[PDB]
Formats: C-alpha cells, structure tokens, sequence
C-alpha cells in the first residue's frame, strides 16, 4: 500500500474482505416443450412487408444457438443484447416479424430511421432491443416476370407509428381530380409491386430481414429453458441464477406482501432486493454476505515485525475469507489491557493502541483522556503561583506551496 | 342522452410496471388520465360513438351488473379487430370478430376471421368498476378494479389504483369507440386520458397511495 | 420588505444615552466541528463484485488511489478538528461533592450518573433534537441482515461500499470531555488554559469577567441573586425551546442532511445509465458480448468516476467550510470558553 | 517538530510525482505513449484514441488544477494566519489567550 | 483605486463570456450547432456526436 520498504508506526487502510461464494444455484421454470423457430425459417413463402405477421412465442426452450445453422445468413445486427450469451437469459415473449423487402433498405430497418420504406410500411421503436438478422433471396424468392405477390406503399397521408399494421387499399387523392374509386390518371393507387429478375443486379437482390422482439425485465418469464435446474440454499454466501438476475446472495426469508402480478423487487438503485421463485410461489430476499475491510496496526519496521488486524465494524464470527471486540469492530493480534496511557496509535471508536514490554506485544486498550483530576473546589479555595517558567514554545505555519507552471501542450501532447 | 358534467377527481390511476417496490416515491411517463377531468353522463333510455383521445376511463354504478362490452376499431363496422368483452355467467367470451355490427347493438337477457379466442373467469362480479384502456406501441391492455362504492351519487374521494389484468400481444390502431348496450336504463361515464406523468407513493405493504398531477397545478409541479 | 425599523437616533451638541440596567442573556450559538468520516471502497460502488470492471478500473491508474487518500486525509482531519476543539485540556478535571456553584444552576448542563450514559440533560435534548442518520458507527449489519419491516436505507448505503467511520472519540469521552471543560471553567476558570488549573470561587472568576469588558465588579456583588436568577430562567428558556420550539438546530440537521443526501444521491446515481443500455452491471454481463460489454462497462466506470469525483471534490469543499468553521469553533474554545474574549460581536 | 513544511514539500513532491506516473496510465486506450499510437495506427483510429488520452489526462490535468487549488485556498488561509501572527505576535503583543 | 472589485466582475464576466464561447467548440465533434447535427446526421450519429 505504501509503495515503499520503511514503515512508520501507525494503523494504515487495506484492501477489503469478502467472503467467497460457496455454491451455485439455478432456479428455471420447468418448461419442457419445443417451438418452431425452425420451421418459419424454411417456409415456402412470407407474407407481404404492410402486412407483416406477428407470432406469439411462449413455453418451449429457448434456443438460440440453433438459429445460427437453421438460416444461411451473415451474423446479427443486434441491439441492446448479443448472439453469444443469449442463451444465458430468461425473459418474458418474443416475436418474429418476418417480411420480403429490397437490398438497399436492410439499413434503413434500424431505430430512428428515416426514408421512404422506413415509415409507410414498416416502423421500429426509437429504443429496440432486438436483432435484425438478414439474409438474401436470390433463389428462393426470384421471377422472371418478377415479384408482384409482395406491395409496398408509396403515398400515406401520416408517417407511420412504431410497431403498427396498416392493412387496407384505397385511392390517394394528392392529385384534385375526383375520380373517388378509379386508379386511371391523375389519382393513382399505392398499390405497386417491385419487380426483379434472376439476371437483375447485385446491390439490392432481395431480403428475408427478421426481427425479434425480446422484451425483458418485465412479467412471468416463460420463454426460458437451456441450463440444468438444482436446488436452493439459504443463509449462505452463494451465486444465483434466478431467470437473468446474477449475483451473490444468502436468500434469506422475508415477509413481503406480493402482489400475484409482481415477479421481482428493487429498492432504491435499480438493485434487486426481493425474488419470487420461478419454481413455487413464496419469499426469496436477496441480501450480499459480509464484508468490511481490513486495518493494519504496526509499529516502525525498524522496531518490529509483528501485526495488529482489525476488521471493520463487524461481529468476527466469520473472520476470514487474543480477540477484542469493540463497536468499530475484533482485532486480532492485540490483547486487552485494563490501564491507562497516552495513546499512540488510534485504532477505533474509543480504544488506542502502543508498544510496551509488558518479550515486547503489541497491546490495545481504551483511551486515556490523561490522568483523571479530583481538582478541589469550596468556599475558601485557591491556587496562585510562587513562580513561573519563562518557556520557548516552537510553533511552525506554512506559507507558500511551489510555484508550478504546466506547459498543457507539452505535458498532454509532447511536441 | 344527458350528459351531466362534474369532476373525474383523482382517478384511472393504473400500476406502471409489475416491479414490487415499497417506500419508493417513483415518477415516469405514460399516457393515462390526468387529474380533475372532465364527466360526461350517458343516462337515457335508449348508436353513435366517440372518439378515442388515446384512453378512455371508465365506471359503472349498476347494482344489476348489466354491461357487456367496449367495442374498438377504426370504423366500427366489422373493419380493424370489433372488440367484443360479451360476458355470461360461466366464464368471459373475449373475442374480436367480423359480424356486421351495424346499429344499436342491445343484447337480449333470455364470422371472417376470429384471431382472438381466449376465454377467462368472470371478472364482473354498492359496487364501483373501473376498466381504463389504453394503446400505445402497438399494444393493447385491459385493466379492472372492483372496488366497493358506498354512495350512488358520483365518484367519491376513494382511491381505486388499477392492477394490470389482461396484456393483449396484437394491437391495431383505434379511432372510434362506444359503449354496449344491455336491455331486456343504466348511467356511466367516459374520461380523456392525456400524457402527463406520475409521482407515486409505495406504502408498507407495496400498494399504490395517493399520486400527485405534476402537470395541473405550479403546487404539484412543486412536489414532483 | 420592511428593513426594519424607521428610527432616528436623537443627536444633539452632547446628547447621550448610558444604561441604568443589564440582561445577563445565554444567547446560544450552533456551530458544526466535524462532519461524518465516510470511505468509498471503489470496488464494491463502481463494480460491486465483477472482475471485468476492476480489470478496467486497474487501467484508470491512481484515480482511486488518490480518492482513499483523499478521502483518509479528511477523515483525519475530522478527528484532529475534534481534538483540537474539544481537548483544550490535559487532565480531566471532576465535580466538587458540593453542586453549590455560586448560586448559579448548573444541573441541565453538568451531567447525572441516572443515565448510563455520562451526558447531560440539554445534552440529551441536543441529541434528541438533532434526527442522526444512524450510520455505520454502530454496527448495523446485525440489523440489516434481518429483513425487518422494509430495507433500510443505510443497509442500501453500506451494501454499495459507502461505508462510515465512527469517530475515534465517543460520545462517553467527549461528553468527559465537555464535563472537565465545565469542571475547568467554573472551579479554576480562565487559569487552566495557562498550565494546570488554579482553582478560584465562581463568584469570583464571574467578577474577573466582569473585569473584562469595562464594568466594575461591584455590580455582581450587589446583585448575585438577580445575575443567578436570570442566568436560571435564561437557561430554562434554552430548555423550553429545545423541547418545543424547534428553530434553532438548523446548522447541525442541516449538516447530518447534506451528508444524508450526498450519500444518497451517490447511492440513486447508480440507476444512471451514463448513455449506457442500463445500470444493472450484470445484466449487462449477461445481456452483451466482449467487446461491446466493455465498452458499456467504460461508459459506466467513466460516469460513476465522474459521479465519485463530484463527491469527492464536493467533500473535500464541504471539508474546507468545515475546517474553517472548527477553527472558528477551536478559537472560540481557546478564546470564549478558556479566557475571555474582547472582540465586537464575536 | 518540522513535521508541517515537510509534509507541504512532500504534499508538492508527490503530487507531481502523481502527475508524472499518470503519464503511464492507458486510460482505456491501447498505449500510453503518443509516438507510440502515432506510430502504429491509423489517421482516424489514433485521432480517436489521441481523444480517448486527451480526455484522460485532462481530466488528471484538471483534478491536479483542482487539488492544487483547494490546498493553495488551504496554504492562503495558513498565510493569512502566519501575516496576523506576524502583524500581532512579532510586530506587537496579541491579547489573545492560547494564541 | 478600486482594483479588486474590478477583479470580482472582470472574472465573473469572463467566466460567463468563456461559457459562451464554449458553445463553439467541437469536443471532438462535427460542428458545434445542434440544428446543424440534427438536420445533418441520422438518429444514431446524431446521437453519438
Ligand atoms: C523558581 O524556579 C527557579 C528554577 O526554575 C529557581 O532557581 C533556582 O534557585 C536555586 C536557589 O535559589 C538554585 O540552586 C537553582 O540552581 C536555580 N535553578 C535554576 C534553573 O537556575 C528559583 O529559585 C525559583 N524561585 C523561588 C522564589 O524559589
Ligand atoms: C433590571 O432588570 C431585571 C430583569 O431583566 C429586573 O428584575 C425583575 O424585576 C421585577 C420587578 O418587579 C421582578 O418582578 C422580576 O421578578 C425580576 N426578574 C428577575 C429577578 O429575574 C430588575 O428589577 C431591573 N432592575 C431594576 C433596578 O429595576
Ligand atoms: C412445475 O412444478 C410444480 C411443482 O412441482 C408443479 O405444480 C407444476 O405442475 C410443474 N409444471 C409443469 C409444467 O410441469
Ligand atoms: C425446410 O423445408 C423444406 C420443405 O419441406 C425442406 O426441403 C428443407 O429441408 C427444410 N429445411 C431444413 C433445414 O430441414
Ligand atoms: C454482535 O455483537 C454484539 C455486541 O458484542 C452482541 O450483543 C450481538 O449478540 C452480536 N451478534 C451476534 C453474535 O450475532
Ligand atoms: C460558602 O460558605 C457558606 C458558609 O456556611 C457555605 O454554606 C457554602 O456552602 C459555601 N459555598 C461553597 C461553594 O463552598
Ligand atoms: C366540461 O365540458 C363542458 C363542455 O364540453 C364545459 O362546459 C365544462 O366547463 C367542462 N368542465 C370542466 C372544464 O370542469
Ligand atoms: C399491511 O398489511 C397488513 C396485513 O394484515 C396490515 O395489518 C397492515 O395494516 C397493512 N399496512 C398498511 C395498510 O399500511
Ligand atoms: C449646537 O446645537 C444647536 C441646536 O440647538 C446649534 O444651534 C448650535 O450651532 C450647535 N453648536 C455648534 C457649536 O455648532
Ligand atoms: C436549581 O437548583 C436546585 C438546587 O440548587 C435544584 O433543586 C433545582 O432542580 C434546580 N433547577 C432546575 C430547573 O433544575
């Protein structure tokens, strides 16, 4: 901590205790059915990018490990979670939007986008949490004629809002001709189909862009299931895995009235404080185990070698990761004396610390306040002095610091 | 009908997210219904509709239990998803429908395509419901609230906080709405829920306490 | 706003006023000394328990380093503040058997052995008073592992690594403290602050005081009873307003406040996300990949950094204002409580 | 009984020798020496880190410029005791009891 | 005569003024306008400048 080799004789600040996790435990709803992640992948045909479908996920083991070679596509576009550890976690739903578009609008599907396929048919959030795989149709979905099964819509009256369908066909009226049901001149319909060819060019060849919802944090989780369940503890130091919360806990017992909606708790900071088990329906408090830190009580390294340790306010029925227990915590390593002497070393609340003889051992004992006075008082009481001391008291004050000037460029940049 | 217009005082308060928290004063924005509204009666004897203002609050002071329904979409004739909530005494038949609901739609006390058909306990059942809804995201919500009303007069100072009942996945945008009839003579009312943002307060035991308007009175924009 | 009065002093050639009366009146003074010596661990804050983030906070160099040195040097500087405005004195001086103190009622203020504490009743009352946070002086851990009623707030505070010294003198030794200074004042008086105490009669060092701003001593020696009385009635008027009117204690619930709030604030800082995705670190660990998890994780360390620079920096302002303040108390204690002072309204 | 001015010279010693060993701090780049970035990145890239260093250590920078400005308002007060000292101490006798 | 308060408002003036001034610096950045970055950028470059 010093940096140093000498030592001066004084109680000096040391990295914290902590006790080490014991076990592991996991505590996964039992789901123990399966979800077709792979059969809307290889489907003969999706449905149109106005009318994207929106399917409801739940029950079945989440796997997303299986998407990678379930689909010939080119890694994520994720946001807000990762492919790799998407597995270790355990929320509530998920969708699959899935929609045919063009190639030079997959980065156009992105949050707080704008363009014109971007908000007349298909609209994202400005906060998504999701991934936007993607990959080529260059053979399952390409005509000669070319695509006319799938519309986009090139005129609405609004933008469009976030996470909406707008199905529907009509007659725009930007023009002032009245024709009020006819798609001749002047009032054309939004219904237009792209075409493209199997000789057509390489820079917009059409997508399969899929989307996920992945809403977390919030309700029951039910679409969960990858990792092995074990049992459960209490009152020790030990890791969980309650759904996606990790941490180090001793999940003691609590009375805290839930409500049957309610699945989780915080307190002040955004830090759990109260788990419902996924399992049974009951109380589950979340509380870390001991700790503090650790003090060192030395005299110089020229006089001795030897220690005091104190830890910092705490009962030391656990000690790691004779015995003087006070309010700022046990000392190891200092034996308690009934005497008196002017202290050199402040240890705690109240009690000090020096080095007598009576081989040498470092003692700790409570603070004297100097030597206790039964100063006498009555009517007739009365000290004058015969004779004083013309005394020399040395008093030392600081004046002026160095005269520093920081060259910015030279120090920051160095020429 | 006859519309009679007095206070919507301090209520539509609904729970904000499912995160159980005690002692926490927790302030966020979501659209629902702001302090001292507006009331608009609907007694009559006796269908023209109303505009849906993002939110409609509801309460229903019927000791015989009769209503059946709050329907929704964009032009109420079989077009975006008619919400029906038709109850019976067995269970809840919520289900959205194309059946040409045209006018008048009275249901007697003696179709296309259906993709909604869950069907639930008998939530309905002196008495006082509250059923706000709301659309935002793309997402539709049902709340409920049965709290027993002791004066049949108007909404009284009691606080009625909403839990969360029924999270629909699908949603479609909604600009007309009514409420259904039920004959064989009834009073409710409809509040407009406009954004404006929380400032709750967790009890002991983690229910909901008084809440405070920030955007309705220079004092409660003071105390958020 | 009325600035106060419209008077007119009434100057002529040699118009003058002198006063025919005293009011021998106790008016009280609050002044802070010490402020509460906290330590942040800046691993249990910053990253509570992961390796990553203490392997990025190993990269930030002697930041930290120099916020536990900071941090110590003002918790040192709190004890010396207490020391060299408290232990004015060598030996501990104690009660005469007679409470007979020149006829001066000092039995709110000297302490009583009914208590097991050694304090006093004003004393009692100052604490009472006075709503202490509770902080980590006692050991509440026994406390918050038992989760009674609701979770607190200072088990919030001490499960993030804000964690509070106690002070080295307590409570019993500081009010022994106040009790030798009494002891010192009334039976040696101004004369223990010049070597060892020279004991003297209260009516006496009450006259050498009078000495002191230009009044003869004959105006006690005439009138003890009405100066005892007054000083009587002036101190129960001191206690009635403790127990009822409380507008007085504004300086030292102030300063308990300020260091509640900034612990606070330091605590609800940890639900900012900084422009992170959230401030739950191991969602974020479990959410993210590598690389992009330490780039989230850097966005957050650069915030809470910033956050515990604030306190540190508002700390050590905070510790500047009250180092100034315990000289000024340290003066008074060497000038007003160990002699007499001649300074204008000081 | 020297302890006070030797503990303002090793007060100014350490923090510029705190000064000069935060030159070897990464602050979340891939070095900590200029040429070397310079050297070895590209124009983009090294401006990216070059910022990622600015920001770092001038945020040393201004934490040194702010602790020696606490401990100069700290050496003022000091200096301003020590000229009273010597305008009523040495200069004249200061009725001023324990001073 | 009067050189200290003259200190008192030249600093604070130059304060507010080096405030001011700091409007126009990039930190970095495109530019030092907000309309300009968001009638130029995009939402996710926008956001990070
Ligand atoms: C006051 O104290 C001084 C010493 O501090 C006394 O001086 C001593 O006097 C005796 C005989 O008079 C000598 O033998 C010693 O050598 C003196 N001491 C020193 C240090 O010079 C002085 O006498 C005392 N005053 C009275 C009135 O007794
Ligand atoms: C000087 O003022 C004091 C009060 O500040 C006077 O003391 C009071 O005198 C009245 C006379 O009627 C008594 O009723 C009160 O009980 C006294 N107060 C006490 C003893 O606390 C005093 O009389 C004044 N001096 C003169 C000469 O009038
Ligand atoms: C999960 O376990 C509980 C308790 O053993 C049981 O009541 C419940 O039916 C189980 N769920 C399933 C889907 O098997
Ligand atoms: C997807 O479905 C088609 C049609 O049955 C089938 O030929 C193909 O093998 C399926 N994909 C996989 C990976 O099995
Ligand atoms: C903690 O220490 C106190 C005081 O020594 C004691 O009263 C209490 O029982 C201890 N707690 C335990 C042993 O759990
Ligand atoms: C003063 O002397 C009287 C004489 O009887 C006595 O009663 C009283 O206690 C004395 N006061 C003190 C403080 O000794
Ligand atoms: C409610 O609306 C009516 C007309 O729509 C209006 O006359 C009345 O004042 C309103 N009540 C209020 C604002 O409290
Ligand atoms: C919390 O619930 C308990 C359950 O009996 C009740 O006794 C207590 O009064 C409640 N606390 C309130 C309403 O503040
Ligand atoms: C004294 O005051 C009177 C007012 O009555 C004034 O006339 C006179 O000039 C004053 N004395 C002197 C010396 O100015
Ligand atoms: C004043 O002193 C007497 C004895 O000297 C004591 O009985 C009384 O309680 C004191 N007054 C107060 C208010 O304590």
């Amino acid at each position: 901590t010093l940096k140093s080799f000498t030592v001066e004789k004084g109680i000096y600040q040391t990295s914290n205790f902590r006790v080490q996790p014991t076990e592991s435990i996991v505590r996964f709803p039992n789901i123990t059915n399966l979800c077709p992640f792979h059969e809307v992948f290889n489907a003969t045909t999706f449905a149109s990018v106005y009318a994207w479908n929106r399917k409801r996920i739940s029950n079945c083991v989440a796997d997303y490990s299986v998407i990678y070679n379930f689909a010939p596509f080119f890694a994520f576009k994720c946001y807000g979670v990762s492919p790799t550890k998407l597995n270790d976690l355990c929320f509530t739903n998920v969708y699959a939007d899935s929609f045919v578009i063009r190639g030079n609008e997959v980065s156009q599907i992105a949050p707080g986008q704008t363009g014109n396929i971007a908000d007349y048919n298909y609209k994202l959030p400005d906060d998504f949490t999701g991934c936007v795989i993607a990959w080529n149709s260059n053979k399952l979905d390409s005509k000669p004629s070319g695509n006319y099964n799938y519309l986009y819509r090139l005129f609405r009256k609004s933008k469009l809002k976030p996470f909406e369908r707008d199905i529907s066909t009509e007659i725009y009226q930007a023009g002032n001709k009245p024709c009020n049901g006819v798609a001749g001149p002047n009032c054309y319909s939004p219904l237009q189909s792209y075409g493209f060819r199997p000789t057509y060019g390489v820079g917009h060849q059409p997508y399969r862009v899929v989307v996920l919802s992945f809403e977390l944090l919030h309700a029951p989780a039910t679409v969960c299931g990858p990792k092995k369940s074990t049992n459960l503890v209490k009152n020790k130091c030990v890791n969980f895995n309650f759904n996606g919360l990790t941490g180090t806990g001793v999940l003691t017992e609590s009375n805290k009235k839930f409500l049957p909606f309610q699945q989780f708790g915080r307190d002040i900071a955004d830090t759990t404080d109260a788990v419902r088990d996924p399992q049974t329906l009951e109380i589950l408090d979340i509380t870390p185990c001991s700790f503090g830190g650790v003090s060192v009580i030395t005299p110089g390294t020229n006089t001795s070698n030897q220690v005091a340790v104190l830890y910092q306010g705490v009962n030391c029925t656990e000690v790691p990761v004779n015995v003087f227990q006070t309010r700022a915590g046990c000392l190891i390593g200092a034996e308690y004396v009934n005497n008196s002497y002017e202290c050199d070393i402040p240890i705690g609340a109240g009690i000090c610390a020096s080095y007598q003889t009576q081989s040498q051992s470092i003692i700790a004992y409570t603070m004297s306040l100097g030597a206790e006075n039964s100063v006498a008082y009555s009517n007739n009481s009365i000290a004058i002095p015969t004779n004083f001391t013309i005394s020399v008291t040395t008093e030392i004050l600081p004046v002026s610091m160095t005269k520093t000037s920081v060259d910015c460029t030279m120090y920051i940049c160095g020429d | 009908r006859t519309q009679s217009y007095t206070n919507s005082f301090t209520r539509g308060v609904y729970y904000p997210d499912k995160v159980f928290r005690s002692s926490v004063l927790h302030s966020t924005q979501d659209l629902f219904l702001p302090f001292f509204s507006n009331v608009t009666w609907f007694h009559a004897i006796h269908n023209p509709a109303l505009p849906f203002n993002d939110g409609v609050y509801f309460a229903s002071t019927e000791k015989s239990n009769i209503i059946r329904g709050w329907i929704f979409g964009t032009t109420l004739d079989s077009k975006t998803q008619s919400l029906l909530i038709v109850n019976n005494a067995t269970n809840v038949v919520i289900k959205v429908c194309e059946f040409q609901f045209c006018n008048d739609p009275f249901l007697d006390v003696y179709a296309n395509n259906c993709t909604f058909e869950y069907v639930s306990q008998p939530f309905l059942m002196k008495n006082l419901r509250e059923f706000v809804f709301k659309n935002i995201d793309g997402y539709f919500k049902i709340y409920s609230k049965h709290t027993p009303i002791n004066l049949e007069r108007d909404l009284p100072q009691g606080f009625s906080a909403l839990e969360p009942l029924v999270d629909l996945p699908i949603g479609i945008n909604i600009t007309r709405f009514q409420t259904l009839l039920a004959l064989h003579a009834a009073a409710y009312y409809v509040g407009y829920l406009q954004p404006r943002t929380f400032l709750l307060k967790y009890n002991e035991n983690g229910t909901i306490t008084d809440a405070v308007d920030c955007a309705l009175d220079p004092l409660s924009e003071t105390k958020c | 706003m009325s600035l106060g009065a419209e008077n007119s002093v009434a100057y002529s050639n040699n118009s003058i006023a002198i006063p025919t009366n005293f009011t021998i009146s106790v008016t009280t003074e609050i002044l802070p000394v010490s402020m509460t010596k906290t330590s942040v661990d800046c691993t249990m804050y910053i990253c509570g328990d992961s390796t990553e983030c203490s392997n990025l906070l190993l990269q930030y160099g002697s930041f930290c380093t120099q916020l536990k040195r900071a941090l110590t040097g003002i918790a040192v500087e709190q004890d010396k503040n207490t020391q060299e405005v408290f232990a004015q004195v060598k030996q501990i001086y104690k009660t005469p058997p007679i409470k007979y103190f020149g006829g001066f009622n000092f039995s709110q203020i000297l302490p009583d052995p009914s208590k097991p504490s050694k304090r006093s009743f004003i004393e009692d009352l100052l604490f009472n008073k006075v709503t202490l946070a509770d902080a980590g002086f006692i050991k509440q851990y026994g406390d918050c592992l038992g989760d009674i009623a609701a979770r607190d707030l200072i088990c919030a505070q001490k499960f993030n690594g804000l964690t509070v010294l106690p002070p080295l003198l307590t409570d019993e030794m500081i009010a022994q403290y106040t009790s030798a200074l009494l002891a010192g004042t009334i039976t040696s008086g101004w004369t223990f602050g010049a070597g060892a105490a020279l004991q003297i009669p209260f009516a006496m060092q009450m006259a050498y005081r009078f000495n002191g701003i230009g009044v003869t001593q004959n105006v006690l020696y005439e009138n003890q009873k009405l100066i005892a009385n007054q000083f009587n009635s002036a101190i129960g008027k001191i206690q009635d307003s403790l127990s009822s009117t409380a507008s007085a204690l504004g300086k030292l619930q102030d300063v308990v406040n300020h260091n509640a709030q900034a612990l606070n604030t330091l605590v609800k800082q940890l639900s900012s996300k900084f422009g992170a995705i959230s401030s739950v670190l191991n969602d974020i660990l479990s959410r993210l990949d590598k690389v992009e998890a330490e780039v989230q994780i850097d966005r957050l360390i650069t915030g809470r950094l910033q956050s515990l620079q604030t306190y540190v920096t508002q700390q050590l302002i905070r510790a500047a204002e009250i180092r100034a303040s315990a000289n000024l108390a340290a003066t008074k204690m060497s000038e007003c409580v160990l002699g007499q002072s001649k300074r204008v309204d000081f």
